[PDB]
């Protein structure tokens, strides 16, 4: 997907990335211990998955 | 959208002008020159469909 995605789910920051969750249906790929900061900072946001 | 493309002004190979209108294109696209006639060509009928 993300292959054939480039310039369109691909973006380039966390905070930019996080955005777009808190936008649209985005499914953020990044590290379990920023997950784990975000998620306790804002209550519109879950850790889904191990 | 399944795939991603697009179309584009075909210049021979190694042209000098395909440079100068790169720069051309981007010029209307932020001007809003391209928009005006995509809503010019591809509308045209307001349709019914609102429900
Ligand atoms: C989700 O989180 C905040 C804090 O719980 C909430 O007030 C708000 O509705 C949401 N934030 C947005 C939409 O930016």
């Amino acid at each position: 997907f993300m292959s054939s995605r480039r310039q369109s789910v691909l973006v380039k920051s966390n905070e930019e990335g996080i955005q777009r969750v808190l936008t649209s249906d985005y499914a953020f790929l990044m590290e379990s211990t920023t997950i784990e900061f975000v998620t306790q900072r804002n209550c519109n946001l879950t850790q889904i998955g191990g | 959208l399944i795939d991603s493309k697009g179309y584009g002004v075909g210049t021979p190979m190694g042209s000098p002008y395909r440079d100068k209108i790169t720069i051309a294109i981007l010029q209307l696209q932020e001007e809003g020159k391209l928009h005006m006639m995509k809503e010019k060509w591809w509308r045209g009928n307001g349709c019914p469909e609102e429900e």
